[PDB]
């Protein structure tokens, strides 16, 4: 969808591996604020928003 | 309420003491105020500020 209807997918019950996304060697820009890009799996979210 | 300075020294030390421990649960403008959990969270040169 476009920027004016930005979609919102309420994911829960995940079991999320960040490495894999990280390092994929398809991502131009990874500006990962607010949480370090490494050191991810060591978290546990609440909920997650995509 | 006979013992009044000594009860007002003590009040006061205690007021101290809860003032610390409120302040040692302050942000002062940070992402949180714990320790553990900015470390498990951000990387030490972003979490060094």
């Amino acid at each position: 969808a476009s920027v004016y209807a930005w979609n919102r997918k309420r994911i829960s019950n995940c079991v999320a591996d960040y490495s894999v996304l990280y390092n994929s060697a398809s991502f131009s820009t990874f500006k990962c604020y607010g949480v370090s890009p490494t050191k991810l799996n060591d978290l546990c979210f609440t909920n997650v928003y995509a | 309420s006979a013992l009044g300075k000594l009860q007002d020294v003590v009040n006061q030390n205690a007021q101290a003491l809860n003032t610390l421990v409120k302040q040692l649960s302050s942000n002062f403008g940070a992402i949180s105020s714990v320790l553990n959990d900015i470390l498990s969270r951000l990387d030490p040169p972003e979490a060094e500020v």
